RNA sequence: GGUUCGUUCCAUGGAAUUAACGUAAACCCUUGCUUUAUUUGUAAAUAUUAUAAAGCAGUUCACCUUUAUAUAGGAAAUGAU
């Protein structure tokens, strides 16, 4: 005797809720707040292109990952740890509810509040003030490493490492090339 | 004044002007439009391409991620089941198999879809569901009559701490031991099987993918009620159904299409053409002049000034009731919702989203096995079956004549074609399966 | 799928490599019918 | 001249502009004051601000004077007023919390627990009834979490017989079989 | 308790039902180009669709959709891996594209139309804008008296960056953004 | 042999020499502005000859990995060199049949 | 190293071998074998309580715990495969064996996935007007009328985005002046 | 046995009735027209090139001829289009 009963008329609808899903809420929120983090980060002069130039450059440091404030609070507990700490560099948050997600889920794990009075600076530095160093106009042909340096500090291809790395061997050169 | 620049951007003024011209020939219905996600796994658009030359690699990477995710199973210690440790290679049918993955990206984010059908639930279900409804009950009466031998005097209480609680909760398990790991062995089971679909575990695997699409990635899982319905999943069921050499080949193809059913059609009339006549029901051709101020201004009807008296003559309004009536509102934590949302009856609303909807009811299938699938250990010549059940066509354009929007320029809108490839113990075969719908 | 079996690994959840695995089983049929690899020379010929 | 052409409007007679507003409020006549208040009785507080808003936004104007009827393939092919979320025609609603990441399978020792806290709420509120047990197997977490209802990514099922599959089917199979 | 006969529906409802309506520009100097592409037309026709809608409450008058030149690059490869070169076929890859113009649209109006469809973005959609902007001269004191304006406005939202004191990792700052941003953006 | 990552670190079709391409590809990009500092040096007619002399033989003794004409795109799945597409990173064979089952996005087949 | 050996060092113990009541098991608990000397006091009072009932108490526990055995019978019994089956013709896992009665059934509930595509376009739709009838309105409370620029204003910035794509031709600043 | 670009179609056979693929249809480009959109394209403009989304269109009508009366075809710069 194998027999087994058929699906009951409360079981069934019991299923469909779950599978089917139910009628919840749904809660209008639209201010600038919400927005905030998603705007084209524009070196306008209103304030919101400004703050938004900030907002990018604090995701590339903390990976450069999208702002998704949208997507859940969940990530890798692993693995923000070990660049928090391991590799001591920064973290960048959605949200503070995804913040008090990973103290939630490492034994003792302490995230800073905030960034750092320097970092702050450095940040407005370049992303808001723009303050650049001008390239210098070299009129003699003669000034080799003058007018590397020109070059060098007018394409953004060459970085502060990449420069350097030019003018060691440069120098290496025009110092093995004299009586 | 105004700036001189300010004034050179005005002056470029050769704009022309909406004419709100009126209609006078008629309009036939559009085509239907298929879902842009079918036509390309990655329904994508960057404007820097050095994020798009590796997507087709990193499908094979997360296909293989997902489907041994899917295959997740506890360790058989950790549920005392003994294992059995054999030496052979179990192949196991009862699991949740899983399809090709298709993703629509964004600059944000990247929704990951995927088809399954979970035959595991299907079976852990039915039987932890013949454990009788007493053992619930007796196990009740164990509660109550533990709570008056053992915590009380003679034959929740301030005079009862944690620390006897955790001396009366061992001998209910000293007697039930081997009841309850029968029990939580098929809760679990089923759990792990439910969290495979909830966040519970899908956040763990969203920060494996989440390293090569650099974004958040949000789960679309679809569940298959008969995996007759996707190409992806029916072909690897007959894969690994093969995969065993004393498997006849030949007539596991003849169970698989007796399990699919095609519905009743009318030959003649199925493959009867259409007329072209002009539909003057369609919203364009019934208002040609399409302007407000020409629709409401008292054209023909009466006293329908209203614009959302118009809109309910074309349109079926949920909030109204009997369909054409008016709109009443009662006058003068708990859910945010409105006080007539449980009044709103979806019933016409589902017959008429579905109805939209093509390619619904399978109509064809087509098996084709090719490969070494013999039996003895030697070299012997290649083997090719073929098996189909019902046609393949595109019944709306190839009968009746309606426009069909043809998939990538080649392939049908209405055929899934999917390929699996396995291996014997003497070589290489594929298993090829079209499944479309009408 | 290393990656994938330590992650959940901490869960008690197992997962089969049904690729390494299927490697591992072509190499123990090979040492049954004396065909696997020889022992690897450490040392130059003579 | 304007951005759009009267050619439109003076056919039907509002080719003044004190004309236009006599069809406006004629036809788009703003709601009264009576109506608001059994508007914001109904629909919660969020839902108003959204309403009241929508009403000084679009003036009338516009929709005398550019305002056509939709006939593109992508209007929504029935009216409502998408409030809420319902079952089926729309994504699964995700208002759970996040997962517990220490949280694992439960043991002999806490699942027996568990089963007593359980046998203990429903003997608060003969014995045990089905939707109780049936409530047991498919929402109570086995994992230690705390009874934790995380958010499904399942999709919605469809209804119980989809509207133009239903109807069209026979089984095969026979019982006597 | 008694019942209310609505003369009509909300206007929000009743205006998506009705083709989006468009303000009108007083000046026509264009304050925004945002280009649409895909590869697909019912997604990109159908976004949009969206788009005007959030440029009409805004106040923005929005111009479009212009349909652009469509992008098409072509591959001829041969049918197999080998020697059978005398059978090939064609390849393509179109692009479709729309574009969005809004005139006499104020500056931070317009970065609220354009944070709004960031959020909301249909998939499979790639979008790019041009901001135009008046400003006077002497940018260099402007852009240091708004300094401690933008201060007020991170008060609350240095929090979502977190590091460690006297972040080592990080190194030369200024290096870090640049190959950070390089690693990201794929190279270049 | 000196610039083998003792870890592999290649989640691409693992090749003989993909494996040699991958080596050529990091070498360069750690000697580029050294080796675009010597290409300087020698091309700059101002400075004395036996400075432009000096970077023209230091430039000759970097090892064959540095130099970048021997990078070759090569296909990621297939591992060949011969008739590789930049845009896809593929032979035009592996294109051709990924293309039609779908995985590479925007690519449809061409007809006019 | 060397050729791989199997593991078959796998196994869970039981804790209990056999079904003890709580007079057996406080007992063999409580043979002053290792414990704390006050937590053996709790067991105790347990045990002179638990010796302190009536016969018939103690008999229907003994009952209790038979009617619960018979109440997991049917769900730890071995079901047969059937003779023409499908999917248990090689599945090794007793458990899962089930009788195969009305498994591959279709109710008429479900679609193709071709279909699935169209219908979770529609959801998608519905989200999107969900947005322009209850999110949009609330954009016009933040909105700021265009002002024409003045007579100082004779610079025009122009500023190019991706929004939130990373390419390198959105740093250029494009400035035109009469 | 006739017919058709075509196992197309009609009739018929003291054996037929049907299904899948190919064919056909449909699709992409192209042609005329209708509506929509007006920038980065267009001298002007009340919109007509261009750009591109959807829809309509043919052998359709007219003329002539025509079997077994069942299935049709011809004519091609001086019928319409
Ligand atoms: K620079
Ligand atoms: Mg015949
Ligand atoms: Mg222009
Ligand atoms: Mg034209």
């Amino acid at each position: 005797d194998d027999y087994d009963a058929p699906p009951t008329e409360e079981e069934k609808a019991f299923l469909r809720g779950l599978e089917q899903g139910k009628v919840t809420e749904y809660v209008p929120k639209l201010t600038p707040d919400t927005l905030l983090g998603y705007g084209p980060p524009v070196a306008t002069d209103a304030a919101l292109g400004k703050v938004e130039s900030a907002m990018r450059t604090m995701r590339i440091l903390g990976g450069g990952l999208p702002f998704n404030d949208q997507s859940g609070v969940t990530s890798d507990p692993t693995a923000i740890k070990h660049r928090y700490v391991h590799e001591k560099k920064p973290v960048f948050f959605s949200s503070v509810e995804e913040k008090e997600w990973v103290r939630e889920s490492l034994d003792k794990f302490a995230v800073s509040e905030g960034p750092e009075k320097k970092t702050k600076q450095k940040i407005l530095e370049t992303s808001v003030l723009g303050k650049y160093e001008e390239p210098k106009y070299v009129e003699s042909l003669t000034e080799t490493v003058k007018m590397v340096e020109k070059y060098q500090g007018g394409t953004f291809s060459y970085a502060p490492s990449d420069a350097d790395k030019f003018n060691k061997k440069l120098n290496q050169l025009l110092a093995a090339g004299l009586p | 004044s105004a700036s001189v620049i300010f004034s050179k951007y005005i002056n470029n003024n050769n704009n022309k002007l909406i004419p709100f011209k009126i209609k006078n020939s008629d309009l036939g219905r559009t085509r239907y439009f298929p879902p842009i996600s079918k036509e390309w796994k990655n329904s994508i658009y960057v404007f820097n391409h050095n994020n798009l030359k590796n997507l087709p690699l990193f499908d094979i990477n997360i296909n293989s991620l997902i489907k041994d995710y899917f295959n997740l199973q506890f360790k058989d210690k950790i549920l005392f089941k003994k294992k059995r440790l054999s030496k052979v290679k179990v192949v196991s049918l009862n699991k949740i198999y899983a399809s090709k993955a298709e993703i629509k990206h964004t600059n944000t984010k990247a929704i990951l879809t995927v088809y399954t059908f979970n035959r595991e639930k299907i079976s852990l279900y039915k039987k932890i569901k013949k454990l009788k409804k007493s053992f619930y009950f007796v196990f009740d009466k164990i509660i109550s009559f533990s709570e008056r031998v053992i915590l009380s005097g003679v034959p929740v209480l301030p005079w009862i701490t944690e620390s006897h609680v955790n001396i009366w909760r061992k001998i209910i398990i000293a007697s039930l031991y081997k009841e309850l790991i029968l029990l939580r062995k098929y809760k679990l089971r089923l759990d792990l099987n439910k969290y495979k679909f909830e966040e519970k575990l899908l956040y763990r695997l969203n920060n494996l993918i989440m390293k090569y699409y650099n974004k958040k990635v949000e789960f679309n899982i679809v569940n298959m009620r008969s995996f007759l319905l996707n190409s992806d999943i029916l072909t690897k069921i007959l894969a690994l159904k093969l995969k065993n050499r004393n498997a006849r080949v030949i007539k596991i193809m003849d169970v698989i299409l007796n399990k699919a059913n095609l519905p009743k059609i009318n030959r003649v009339q199925e493959k009867a053409s259409l007329i072209k006549s002009v539909d003057w029901n369609l919203l364009e051709n019934k208002f040609k002049n399409l302007n407000l101020s020409f629709i409401l201004n008292d054209a023909s009807y009466a006293e329908r000034n209203n614009l959302s008296e118009l809109l309910n003559k074309l349109y079926y309004n949920v909030l109204l009731v009997s369909q054409k009536g008016v709109w009443a509102l009662r006058s003068p934590a708990q859910p945010k919702v409105s006080s007539f949302a449980k009044a709103k009856k979806y019933a016409k609303i589902y017959q008429i989203i579905f109805n939209s909807i093509n390619y619904k009811n399978m109509g064809g299938l087509r098996l084709e096995i090719k490969g070494r699938l013999t039996k003895r250990y030697r070299a012997d010549r290649s083997l090719f079956k073929v098996k189909w059940k019902g046609g393949l066509k595109n019944l709306d354009s190839s009968y009746k004549g309606l426009s069909s929007v043809n998939m990538r320029g080649y392939a049908k809108p209405n055929v899934e074609y999917s390929i699996f490839t396995s291996k014997r113990r003497i070589g290489a075969f594929a298993v090829k399966g079209w499944v479309s719908g009408k | 799928i290393r990656e994938l079996q330590k992650e959940f690994g901490t869960l008690g959840l197992e997962v089969d490599d049904e690729v390494d695995d299927d490697r591992l089983e072509h190499l123990a049929a090979l040492r049954a019918r004396d065909k696997g690899a020889p022992k690897k020379k450490r040392t130059a010929p003579s | 001249r304007s951005r759009f052409k009267n050619v439109r409007a003076v056919e039907m007679g509002l080719t003044s502009d004190a004309k236009i507003e006599s069809f406006t409020k004629k036809k788009f006549a703003e709601y009264t004051e009576d109506e608001k208040a059994a508007l914001a009785h109904n629909y919660p507080a969020e839902h108003m601000e959204a309403i009241e808003a929508a009403e000084a936004a679009i003036d009338p104007k516009d929709l005398t004077i550019q305002g056509r009827l939709r006939v593109d393939p992508y209007r929504m092919p029935y009216i409502d007023d998408f409030s809420e979320i319902q079952p089926i025609i729309d994504k699964r609603a995700r208002r759970s919390a996040p997962p517990s990441h220490k949280a694992r399978f439960m043991d002999v020792d806490e699942f027996t627990q568990d089963l007593i806290n359980w046998a203990d709420e429903i003997r608060r509120g003969t014995g045990p009834t089905d939707g109780d047990i049936l409530s047991y197997i498919l929402e109570r977490s086995s994992m230690t979490d705390n009874n934790l209802q995380a958010n499904s990514s399942l999709a919605p099922a469809l209804p119980d017989k989809v509207p133009g599959v239903e109807g069209k089917y026979r089984n095969a199979i026979d019982p006597a079989d | 308790e008694q019942e209310v006969i609505m003369s009509r529906m909300p206007r929000s409802l009743e205006a998506l039902y009705l083709q989006p309506l468009r303000r009108e520009a007083e000046y026509g100097v264009p304050s925004c180009d945002l280009q649409l592409r895909s590869y697909s037309i019912r997604n990109l026709e159908f976004f949009c669709d969206f788009a005007l809608r959030a440029a009409y409450y805004l106040g923005l008058p929005a111009f479009g959709p212009v349909p652009l030149p469509r992008m098409i690059e072509r591959w001829t490869v041969p049918k197999s891996h080998f020697i059978f070169k005398k059978s090939q076929e064609n390849f393509e890859r179109v692009t479709l594209r729309r574009l969005i113009q809004i005139k006499d649209g104020h500056p931070e109006t317009v970065q609220l139309w354009l944070a709004f469809l960031q959020k909301h973005a249909y998939y499979g959609i790639g979008m790019k804008a041009n901001v135009w902007e008046f400003s006077k001269l002497g940018v260099s004191k402007a852009m240091d008296e708004s300094k401690s304006e933008v201060e007020k406005l991170l008060e609350t939202r240095w929090e979502h960056l977190s590091h460690v004191s006297d972040m080592k990792g990080v190194g030369n700052f200024e290096d870090f953004l640049a190959k950070e941003r390089l690693r990201i953006s794929g190279g270049r | 042999s000196m610039f083998r990552a003792k870890k592999l670190d290649l989640g691409c079709f693992t090749n003989v020499r993909v494996l040699r391409d991958h080596s050529k590809r990091k070498a360069f990009l750690e000697a580029e502005p050294e080796r675009q500092a010597l290409r300087y040096v020698i091309r700059n007619t101002t400075l004395p000859a036996r400075t432009r002399a000096v970077a023209q033989l230091q430039l000759t003794q970097m090892h064959a990995y540095t130099r970048p004409t021997q990078i070759r795109n090569r296909c990621i799945l297939g591992g060949k060199s011969r008739g590789i597409l930049r845009d896809f990173k593929m032979t035009r064979y592996n294109f051709r049949m990924n293309a039609l089952m779908g995985n590479i996005p925007g690519v449809k087949k061409a007809s006019w | 190293e060397g050729v791989p050996v199997p593991k078959r060092e796998d196994d869970a113990k039981l804790e209990f071998t056999r079904p003890y009541n709580p007079g057996e098991f406080l007992s063999e608990k409580l043979r002053s074998d290792d414990l704390q000397d006050w937590e053996r006091e709790r067991y105790e009072r347990a045990l002179t309580s638990w010796e302190q009932t009536p016969d018939d108490l103690k008999r229907g526990w003994s009952t209790m715990i038979r009617d619960i055995e018979q109440a997991a019978a049917p769900l730890r019994r071995v079901v047969m495969p059937r003779r023409s089956t499908f999917w248990y013709e090689e599945e090794k896992d007793t458990d899962l064996i089930t009788n195969e009665d009305g498994e591959d059934d279709f109710h008429e509930n479900d679609i193709m996935s071709l279909g699935h595509g169209k219908l979770e376009e529609h959801r998608e739709f519905r989200e999107y007007a969900r947005i322009a009838v209850w999110e949009m309105p609330l954009l016009s409370k933040y909105a700021k009328p265009f002002v024409p620029p003045t007579s100082e204003e004779v610079l025009r910035f122009r500023y190019t985005t991706y929004m939130g794509e990373f390419h390198p031709a959105d740093r250029k600043v494009v400035v035109e002046f009469c």
